């Protein structure tokens, strides 16, 4: 697939956590159990 | 046998049983049992009558009532007096026990032979023990006195406040002594607002002496006259002349300094004390205090009296001797005068155990462990020997110029060890020890810039000060004067220091001019010292009640009358230019019970051509820097626009985001307005704050027939939402429906069903009035069946009992977004649910 050579690792930079996030989760809530929704 | 005490306070019951014991039942009756009437439950004159209970015309008949849930405690009360043999009346030691004495009294009856009334200043084991030895007899001469206060109060009260509302706007109130405190209040304002700050320069300097040692002094004359320079040039000239001159000490004065420890608090320097050194104001202190007395840690805190107790004396001296040692006794007693009208038979506001340190008081929350611990420190200092401290004064000279310091060093601390200052002054520092004709070397010089103090604004124990200077109130009056200004909304507190409210000033111009007797400081006092007399029995009440009431009527006739007349002023308009949103007309202030607010002359119209549109201001607070210490007020004085017309400050209110309005101090004598479009920041309404979910902005409580609802500040948004019993906010009626079978029960009204996010809601149909709301049990539901909306129709198919036979109330489940019903015991949860999944309701342990 993506053919890599070798594997890196390092500390998470806020920012970059930040941008991998495609929303920020604020509230307890898990599912609705009237209707098996998010 | 079995003896009844009768205690106000039930903490009070619980410190006197400690010491009582078994012989003896205390019962607790909570506050004032009976009362002149309050609700309403020449025909006018009738009405007045029944209204005040007083009637004035009648010899003061009276018509005491028994207020609603006093009834309990009442009977209560009748049946141990039928079991008790001897019945004792242990209230407090002022007026108002002896008034609550002989309202007890006088419900349970059987007065001359079962009757002791007991007097102690503190609650403790040898105070208890002399004051039930030889009990005393109810002085009725006291009561006739509070009885006389009372009755005024309530004259002046309902007789004025329809005037007011006639005159000047309906929802004011009137009060014989508050009236006067805010006068006071107002009085301080106006001299503030008239003073116009000059500008001075002062010059501060730095030198070294030939033994190295380092002094800093001060420059205060110039040519041999006052050294102020007006302006900077001026000073910075100032400075280089200073700085081309050579320096010299011409002066060396030395002499030794002796300071006494404080008197032992009386309630009013007890209220200076606590909100200099602790911040604590009047009612925090107050209430604090009383705590203190009815555990039983400090004598009665109602006193002008500074006398103690030869116990006192000979406790706090072994306390002395034992601890600190003989250079700190001192060889006799420190005697303290109090006024020769002060309650002299009172002691002072002490500990009752002096070895009870505050930290030991186990029970008292840490606010009242810091107030015991003032009364504390401050018994212990007054009996100490006076602090030892020696002064050097030093004068500098140079070409024009003299400049001086002064310095003090502190030698025996005795007074001062226990009872420390809050921070050094600017004379607690060491000055090196230059001869006389000493030379000294020079280091560079600071000029400095400063504006005249204006008067300074009353604090609340500054404003009690004040009133204990003139007389006006007594030591019981002074927390309900400095409650009572406020709560009534004619000044207001805030950076704790008070300010007064432009109705406040209106109010006390027109009770001034028409009620010029009542108004004025030497009558007042005049009536407090009858009322003394009163309770000395060197006057009769009805007779100085008389007096009063025939010089009060007489001022009320003539003030009653039409303006031309030279009745009460009326609410006088002052005029502006701005546009009135419904008819473009030009715009007045405005000044109602509500706040200061903007009209338009259309409400003085016929309904033809009247305009009811009104504009709401928010004034600007002002933001008093605590770092600027002493510069705090004086820069919020700076910070004022002037009036065109006259020197008075401006006062400043915003209209728009876009625009802000400034109003002379003297409105509506004065009629300067200005506008800026530098405006700066404008509030709207309030309440228990909350988001809209159709606009993002915010959300405020309102009340009117329809509701206690909730409303959007938002102009473009008329979204509300309502209050409701077992959450914050409910969002508006997604299907209503009225329930007439379901009468309400803290009310005569009915209930209503509503729906919103919160979730489904029974609220009362009058229900600004009501405010009643409850949760919905499934039961009543499944009752009401038939007039459910079709969605709601699943929750009356719910569950209606749990497993245990607890009955069941419907609940929204916000971390899923669904109705589900629940059982209660005692209120408290069962911890059982039951929720619907589609047609199946299911159900389990939370
Ligand atoms: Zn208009
Ligand atoms: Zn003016
Ligand atoms: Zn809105």
């Amino acid at each position: 697939t993506e053919e890599f050579d070798a594997i890196k690792i390092a500390l998470a930079s806020p920012d970059m956590i930040r941008s991998w996030s495609f929303g920020e989760v604020k509230k307890p809530e898990t599912i609705n159990y009237r209707t098996f929704k998010p | 046998g079995k003896a009844l005490v009768i205690v106000e306070s039930p903490a009070k019951a619980k410190t006197i049983n400690k010491y009582l014991g078994s012989d003896y039942v205390v019962k607790s009756s909570v506050g004032h049992i009976r009362d002149l009437p309050t609700s309403g439950s020449k025909d006018e004159r009738g009405a007045l009558v029944n209204r005040m209970g007083v009637d004035p015309w009648h010899n003061w008949e009276a018509h005491y009532e028994v207020l609603p849930g006093k009834e309990k405690v009442v009977s209560e009360l009748k049946q141990l007096a039928e079991k008790a043999d001897h019945i004792y009346l242990a209230t407090d030691l002022d007026r108002e026990g002896e008034a609550i004495a002989w309202h007890l009294r006088e419900v349970i009856g059987g007065d001359d032979a079962r009757y002791s009334r007991v007097v102690f200043n503190e609650i403790t084991k040898n105070a208890i023990r002399q004051a039930f030895n030889k009990p005393g007899e109810l002085n009725i001469d006291r009561v006739n006195a509070q009885q006389a206060r009372r009755f005024m109060d309530r004259v002046v009260g309902y007789m004025v406040s329809p005037l007011l509302w006639k005159k000047i706007a309906r929802g004011l109130s009137a009060g014989r002594v508050q009236s006067v405190a805010v006068r006071l209040v107002v009085e301080r304002e106006r001299e503030i607002k008239a003073f116009v700050p000059e500008e001075f320069w002062e010059v501060d300097a730095s030198t070294t002496t030939p033994s190295g040692e380092a002094l800093a002094l001060q420059v205060t004359h110039q040519n041999d006259k006052p050294f102020r320079p007006v302006n900077k040039e001026q000073t910075q000239a100032a400075v280089s002349l200073l700085e081309k001159a050579r320096y010299s000490v011409l002066e060396r004065e030395d002499k030794p300094t002796t300071s006494k420890p404080g008197a032992p608090f009386i309630t009013s320097t007890l209220q200076q004390a606590a909100s200099t050194r602790l911040g604590f104001g009047v009612k925090k202190t107050m209430m604090m205090a009383q705590r203190l007395y009815e555990a039983g840690y400090i004598t009665y805190m109602r006193t002008d009296s500074t006398n103690l107790s030869q116990d006192a004396v000979n406790m706090v001296r072994g306390y002395i001797s034992d601890n600190f040692g003989k250079k700190y006794l001192p060889e006799s007693p420190n005697q303290y005068a109090s006024k020769e009208n002060s309650q002299e038979a009172h002691e002072a506001i002490r500990p009752s155990d002096v070895n009870v340190m505050a930290e030991s008081l186990k029970d008292m929350e840490a606010d009242a462990q810091k107030l015991y611990q003032l009364i504390w420190r401050q018994f212990v200092a007054c009996q100490m020997t006076p602090a030892k401290y020696d002064s050097t004064t030093l004068t500098v000279g140079a070409g024009d110029f003299r400049l001086k310091a002064r310095g003090r060093i502190l030698r025996f601390d005795g007074w001062t060890k226990v009872m420390p200052a809050l921070r050094k002054g600017d004379e607690d520092r060491i000055l090196p020890a230059v001869n006389k004709g000493d030379a000294l070397t020079l280091v560079e010089l600071t000029p400095a810039q400063h504006f005249t103090k204006p008067p300074a604004r009353f604090s609340e124990a500054s404003l009690v000060k004040e009133l204990e200077k003139r007389g006006i109130g007594r030591p019981s009056t002074y927390a309900s004067i400095i409650s009572t200004i406020q709560d009534r909304g004619y000044v207001r507190v805030e950076n704790r220091r008070f300010y007064a409210e432009k109705m406040g000033e209106i109010v006390t111009d027109r009770l001034e001019e028409n009620f010029r007797e009542l108004m004025n400081y030497d009558f007042t006092a005049q009536m407090e010292n009858s009322l003394d007399q009163v309770a000395n029995h060197e006057a009769e009440w009805k007779a100085v009640l008389d007096h009063f009431f025939s010089d009060f009527t007489q001022q009320l006739d003539k003030a009653e009358k039409d303006p031309e007349e030279g009745g009460m002023r009326p609410n006088q308009m002052v005029l502006t230019s701005i546009d009135c949103p419904t008819c473009g007309r030009k715009m007045g202030i405005r000044t109602a019970s509500t706040g200061v607010f903007l009209g338009c002359s259309g409400y003085a119209l016929p309904p033809k051509e009247r305009c009811k549109t009104t504009i709401n201001l928010v004034p600007e607070n002002e933001v008093l820097n605590v770092l600027e210490g002493e510069d705090a007020e004086t820069n919020a004085l700076r910070a004022k626009r002037r009036c065109p017309k006259c020197g008075t400050a401006m006062d400043s209110y915003l209209i728009d985001p876009k625009r802000k309005l400034h109003v002379c101090g003297n409105n509506p004598t004065c009629d300067g307005y200005e506008i800026e479009e530098g405006e700066f920041r404008i509030k709207g309404y309030d309440g228990p704050i909350v988001e809209c979910e159709k606009c993002g902005s915010e959300m405020h409580l309102k009340m009117g027939r329809f509701g206690k609802y909730m409303a959007c500040t938002n102009e473009e948004c008329k979204n509300t939402r309502k209050i409701l019993r077992n959450g914050e906010v409910a969002p508006p009626k997604e299907d209503p429906v009225p329930l007439p079978e379901l009468p309400c029960e803290k009310s005569d009204a009915y209930f209503v069903l509503r729906d919103g996010a919160a979730g489904v809601f029974l609220a009362a149909n009058t229900f600004p009035k009501s405010r009643e709301t409850r949760a919905p049990l499934v039961e009543e539901l499944y009752r009401f069946r038939d007039r459910l909306p079709e969605k709601l129709r699943y929750l009356a198919d719910a569950p209606q009992q749990d497993p245990e036979g607890n009955k069941t109330m419907v609940r929204f489940s916000r971390k899923t977004k669904q109705q589900y019903v629940s059982s209660e015991k005692d209120g408290k949860a069962t911890g059982w649910s039951a929720f619907y999944v589609d047609g199946k309701w299911v159900e389990g342990k939370k």
